[PDB]
RNA sequence: CCCGUCGCUCCUACCGAUUGAAUGAUCCGGUGAAAUGUUCGGAUCGCGGUCGCGAGAAGUCCAUUGAACCUUAUCAUUUAGAGGAAGGAGAAGUCGUAACAAGGUUUCCGUAGGUGAACCUGCGGAAGGAUCAUUG
RNA sequence: ACUCCGCCGGCACCUUAUGAGAAAUCAAAGUUUUUGGGUUCCGGGGGGAGUAUGGUCGCAAGGCUGAAACUUAAAGGAA
RNA sequence: CGCGGUAAUUCCAGCUCCAAUAGCGUAAUUUAAGUUGUUGCAGUUAAAAAGCUCGUAGUUGGACUUUGUGUUACUUUGAAGAAAUUAGAGUGCUCAAAGCAAGCCUACGCUCUGUAUACAUUAGCAUGGGAUAACAUUAUAGGA
RNA sequence: UACCUGGUUGAUCCUGCCAGUAGUCAUAUGCUUGUCUCAAAGAUUAAGCCAUGCAUGUGUAAGUAUGAACAAAUAGACUGUGAAACUGCGAAUGGCUCAUUAAAUCAGUUAUAGUUUGUUUGAUGGUUACUCGGAUAACCGUAGUAAUUCUAGAGCUAAUACGUGCACCCCGAAAGGGAUGCAUUUAUUAGAUAGCGAUGAUUCAUGAUAACUCGACGGAUCGCACGGCCGCCGGCGACGCAUCAUUCAAAUUUCUGCCCUAUCAACUUUCGAUGGUAGGAUAGUGGCCUACCAUGGUGGUGACGGGUGACGGAGAAUUAGGGUUCGAUUCCGGAGAGGGAGCCUGAGAAACGGCUACCACAUCCAAGGAAGGCAGCAGGCGCGCAAAUUACCCAAUCCUGACACGGGGAGGUAGUGACAAUAAAUAACAAUACCGGG
């Protein structure tokens, strides 16, 4: 099958390699997941070397997503892949694999921030909120990216190893350089 | 895989080089026909034998006086040639070892021994008596003209315990004709 | 190989095991345990090629089945189990005792001892690291975990460990001038006092040993063992109490035994 | 003493029309077993309240790995060949006499032409020449 | 211009062996079994043979590179 | 190399003698071979100096610096290094090739019995030495 | 033993080879052969083809007995032994061979801070339950087929089989609630300094926090012994699950090192060649693979290609020294199982005394099908100059299983055996006759 020996290369002199032994077990590969975004969730479960275990995921629909700024984490529907570094044909086949960007609800983290900061974007609890207001700063670009209910996040992730597609938010520089990508 | 493949063995004697010299030839016979020995390969044996002991001083003698191992092999040697009666303790200097010669090997065997001190009436005659079982070297019976007798033991040497001429019945012709003689 | 040797053939055992080329195609294959199986001696090997107690492999099994013998405390049925350096072997129908040390020829010697001496062993301590929940543990040479060790004790001390209570009694950290013996390499067996540690950065760190005869011989760390703090060891040592003679010197004591014996 | 053609026998190798032949390997291409992953499929079984839930065979779909066979091409090794032609060997063939003496035209090198054959001739060179020598 | 003494460089010659060499002979062909200053090319019995083949250069003549099968107990050097 | 052509020391035989001897003859490779030459061969005439010169890589390069954190080679010592084989210590398997045993006395046993040691290119690792040698470097000192 | 001798001439001194001389754990063959010890043996040509038999099975007091099994007893679940069968484990070691393979294998030397690892050993696993459910084997009895450890249906019943299941932080009217074992996945955070661990060196070991997963995890198991408290409590073991360390190992990997050939001088790169970025895959590193980008990489210090009657090494023969030649074969490493490819099971295999396919060979058939892999041991054919018994045994060495006990053509024993090696008979003595010397 697939192998990740380095028989059938060529020298860095260029000069070829007779066989001198059949493939090994221990070398092999095995074909790829192309995790695909899907409300029908599908992972299987795959035996590796030593008994342990692989997750190939073939369709997700959900992630776990966290907001580095705020140091929140929540479970987010997955909603589209907008960018890809490494492939655009993986863009409109809505590819799940790592550092893939990606576009989820932004609904779990509207409530968080409703109900700690008090913010649409109980007299103890009234006394705590307005505390943590004043060291409150949201970037104008992540703001404005709300309103639509979406968030640019990263899958952080291997779908195709863990069975999982987590990620974070994008934000700062790092924002900037994708949505820059993305605007045309 | 068999245990017995790792046995070692050896050989214990070379043929000439030049195979049809005269003088050679005279010399040989000479060492042959006064000890009473078999053929040539038992002469060439002494010479090989003698050979292995020479080459040792050799090259014990080319190092340094006080190389540790010029110092621990080289009494090794020396001790070895006092216990067989080849070298004398006036002698102890690797340069006496050097200076040895067949005869002083063939002085030592059990042929000759038996027959120098008066066992036996010829240097033939001790032959047949120590193949034929009549003699001991202390309490073992040797039944090898080859034999290489030790200083030591050198004084044990008398006819077996078994032999009509240690003590022993006689043997099968005498009782054979002393049958016959009662029977008249 | 498509996985594990189970055998061991004879003329690739190891030498200081001492056996005889022609016994056999085979020798005891090791089995896994606290101790290398290139740094053991199985149990076979003490029961019928070292104490003559059995004559044949069957009749080790017979030994071991009967529940008669102790390694470390504890009983022990595996013939080829790796009993090997400080180890404790016990025989209690027999009340023997002897502990595992290496003579100056680089061989294991069943060093016979006192019945309060056989109450524990010595340990070098492999490393010290933090485990599961922040609890720290320490691991050593002979394949123990301990957990709560001292935080005095370093990679490379040297440990008394009881084997009723099962815990550390006393430590000896790694330092010049304690007396300490080889445990591998040529100058297997040799004891004396720790005189200089030279570190290389990224490579081996050498060790200059001199013994009590003014002998100074080096080695690399894997191969030190500490003994005792100071220049007195904590276990019994053999008769040559780890001086190595030279060739000269031992031929001197063999010429002059046969002169009296 | 000795050179070559020619003539006879045998042995080794070479050239050679045959788009020679046989065998083996490799590249590309074509076709493509099986397996695996995927898609669809739902024989059948079980479990709940004649509708649900779970498991799931045959088969099917795409892809991957890829034997195998069939081309053209190339290479390798072996081998046939009319005829041409080389060398060597084979007591005591034919024709001369070229090399050895100044060998009867001193010999030899390079090159060119010519002749049954060795060889001959032209041009330049060498002595390994048959001259170490003309202040005559 | 010629005469005499000398120095450096060059083409050579003459005598000689304390040298070398199989010798002829050589003042280098010497300073070599008492074997080593540096470096390039190149030979390994006589033939087959500077032939066959492949490559390369040439208008050609040919040059450069260059075998094997097989055959033979000598061929050869100096005196 | 030669023997045999009517007086064969050489063929076929008898006799006798010779060599090795339970062995000996016949049909790739080492030695002999300083006829492959690093040690250590040849090239005037025996086989062998390119017709001549230039020329890159290669190889080889004068003398000089203390006697009285530039980088390497070299040398010294050490560590690490499978056994078996080789060399070698001990040991009377009856000797021997071997083997790894055994020995001591006569008790309910002993010698902690023995099962040494050396060698092991090159490369790598680590100390000491700094002659010889290689590379690098130097004056608008970016100097100490 | 640091050695030479014959051969060119009428004779001489040379060059030079031919021939002789000696060895080979070096093969074959010829003739010959009494004894002791030791001992190689279908490698060379054909990794050619194979009839027959055997070479891997396995049971403890301790997973599962209702044999319609045996033995001994005599209203009880069982509890003497135990075939069969399920379950568990092993069969990835060993043995054989040298075909392919020339910086490859391999050797010494490294690295894993680049990974996996049944087992052993050590440590470590939170504050209906007086015990759940449905199947199936053996057995039983209807069978099919020419036929195979080929196969269908029916009736029963077990488990350590299979499937289940008791088992600090945030929100906040400080009540209450959420999360709260271990593992999994992502993100934020601490891991100082010179309370706070390690390294030559790690945002490392490890901690805290936010969530996440539709998690084969966190004991529905077995033997023996009976005791102590007034139903309660409790001993010593067996087996099993998970984590770390350890051990047994592998995989990949650093540096240096290999024979002949230039009548092999350029090679590699569209379809990976060299490197970069992002992914995918993998136990994990890596053009290992994909997308995109760059134009690199190797070479007279011989790349690339070709040859090898080339597995590499430890080593073997011969050796004054230097050297030459050999190295299929018992130790180590690698590789293969008629040729390729693919794969399941498993801790471990690209396994072949496992499976699937193709190709090549070839067996049985009632012609509808079915079963094949001796480069294991012995044996046969063929090939050849060239190589033994279709033997006995697990007693030794050791390996393996549930196992003190079974099994082992591994291994040993004997047979054949002038491969090779060792010791060593085939006469000794005396008196006569004969013949010498001092
Ligand atoms: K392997
Ligand atoms: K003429
Ligand atoms: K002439
Ligand atoms: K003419
Ligand atoms: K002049
Ligand atoms: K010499
Ligand atoms: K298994
Ligand atoms: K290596
Ligand atoms: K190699
Ligand atoms: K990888
Ligand atoms: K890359
Ligand atoms: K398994
Ligand atoms: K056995
Ligand atoms: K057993
Ligand atoms: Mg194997
Ligand atoms: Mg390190
Ligand atoms: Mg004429
Ligand atoms: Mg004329
Ligand atoms: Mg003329
Ligand atoms: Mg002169
Ligand atoms: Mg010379
Ligand atoms: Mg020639
Ligand atoms: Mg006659
Ligand atoms: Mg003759
Ligand atoms: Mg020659
Ligand atoms: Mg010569
Ligand atoms: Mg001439
Ligand atoms: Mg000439
Ligand atoms: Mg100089
Ligand atoms: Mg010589
Ligand atoms: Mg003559
Ligand atoms: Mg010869
Ligand atoms: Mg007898
Ligand atoms: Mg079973
Ligand atoms: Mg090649
Ligand atoms: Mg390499
Ligand atoms: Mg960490
Ligand atoms: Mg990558
Ligand atoms: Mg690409
Ligand atoms: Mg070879
Ligand atoms: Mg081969
Ligand atoms: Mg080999
Ligand atoms: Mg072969
Ligand atoms: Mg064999
Ligand atoms: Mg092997
Ligand atoms: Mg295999
Ligand atoms: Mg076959
Ligand atoms: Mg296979
Ligand atoms: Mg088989
Ligand atoms: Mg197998
Ligand atoms: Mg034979
Ligand atoms: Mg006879």
């Amino acid at each position: 099958g697939i192998s990740r020996d380095s028989m059938h290369k060529r020298r860095a002199t260029g000069g070829k390699k007779k066989s001198w032994r059949k493939k090994r077990k221990y070398e092999l590969g095995r074909q790829p997941a192309n995790t695909k975004i899907s409300s029908n969730k599908t992972v299987r479960r795959i035996r590796v070397r030593g008994g342990n275990v692989k997750w190939r995921a073939l369709r997700l629909d959900t992630g776990n997503f966290s907001w580095g700024s705020e140091a929140v984490t929540r479970k987010t529907r997955i909603l589209d892949v907008v960018y890809n570094a490494s492939n655009n044909e993986l863009v409109r086949t809505q590819t799940l694999v790592k550092s893939a960007i990606v576009q989820v609800d932004a609904a779990p983290f509207k409530q968080w921030y409703l109900q700690h900061y008090g913010i649409d974007i109980s007299n103890h609890v009234v006394r705590k909120i307005e505390n943590r207001q004043a060291d409150r700063k949201l970037d104008s670009h992540l703001e404005e990216q709300f309103a639509s209910g979406r968030l640019l996040a990263c899958i952080s992730s291997r779908p195709g190893q863990c069975g999982r597609a987590d990620g974070y938010i994008l934000e700062g520089k790092e924002l900037e350089f994708y949505m820059k990508k993305l605007q045309k | 895989v068999h245990v017995s493949f790792y046995r070692n063995y050896g050989k214990t004697f070379k043929k000439p080089r030049r195979p049809y010299e005269k003088e050679r030839l005279d010399a040989e016979l000479k060492l042959v026909g006064e000890y009473g020995l078999r053929c040539k390969r038992e002469l060439w044996r002494v010479q090989y034998a003698l050979s292995r002991i020479r080459n040792a001083a050799r090259m014990l003698l080319t190092l340094d006086e006080k190389d540790p191992r010029r110092i621990f092999e080289g009494e090794a040697l020396l001790r070895r040639m006092n216990r067989y009666g080849l070298l004398d303790e006036s002698q102890n200097k690797l340069d006496y070892v050097l200076a040895l010669t067949v005869e002083n090997f063939l002085e030592r065997r059990l042929q000759t021994l038996v027959f120098k001190t008066g066992m036996a009436k010829s240097i033939h005659h001790a032959r047949v008596l120590i193949r034929q079982r009549h003699i001991r070297v202390g309490r073992q019976v040797v039944n090898v003209a080859s034999f290489m007798v030790r200083v030591d033991s050198q004084k044990h040497i008398d006819f077996s315990l078994t032999s009509p001429f240690g003590g022993g019945r006689p043997g099968r012709v005498k009782r054979k004709n002393q049958k016959s003689a009662a029977k008249k | 190989a498509r996985g594990l040797k189970k055998h061991l053939k004879r003329l690739n055992a190891p030498k200081h095991w001492m056996l005889d080329k022609l016994g056999g195609a085979f020798a005891p294959k090791p089995s896994s345990g606290p101790h290398k199986s290139r740094e053991c001696l199985p149990l076979v090997i003490i029961l019928r090629n070292r104490l003559k107690y059995a004559l044949t492999y069957r009749e080790v099994i017979s030994i071991l089945m009967q529940r008669q013998v102790m390694v470390d405390g504890k009983v022990r049925t595996d013939k080829t189990y790796p009993a090997g350096f400080m180890d404790v072997v016990t025989i209690p129908k027999t009340n023997e005792s002897f502990r595992l040390l290496y003579d100056t020829k680089g061989r294991f010697r069943l060093h016979s001892l006192r019945d309060e001496e056989a109450k524990f062993k010595l340990c070098k301590v492999r490393s010290v690291q933090f485990g599961q929940k922040g609890i720290p543990y320490l691991n050593t040479y002979d394949g123990r975990t301990i957990r709560y060790p001292d935080p005095l004790i370093k990679a490379n001390d040297t440990i008394k460990l009881d084997l009723d209570s099962n815990k550390i009694v006393d430590f000896i950290k790694f330092d010049v001038g304690n007396v300490v013996m080889v445990t591998g390499g040529r100058n297997r067996g040799r004891v004396g006092i720790l005189k200089n540690r030279e570190k290389h950065k990224g490579s081996f760190e050498t060790v200059h040993i001199q013994d009590s005869q003014g002998h100074e011989f080096a080695t690399r760390l894997g191969n030190v063992f500490t003994l005792g703090k100071g220049s007195k060891p904590w276990v019994s040592l053999p008769k040559g109490k780890g001086i190595k003679l030279s060739i000269i010197e031992e031929a001197r004591k063999r010429m002059a035994a046969q002169s009296a014996t």
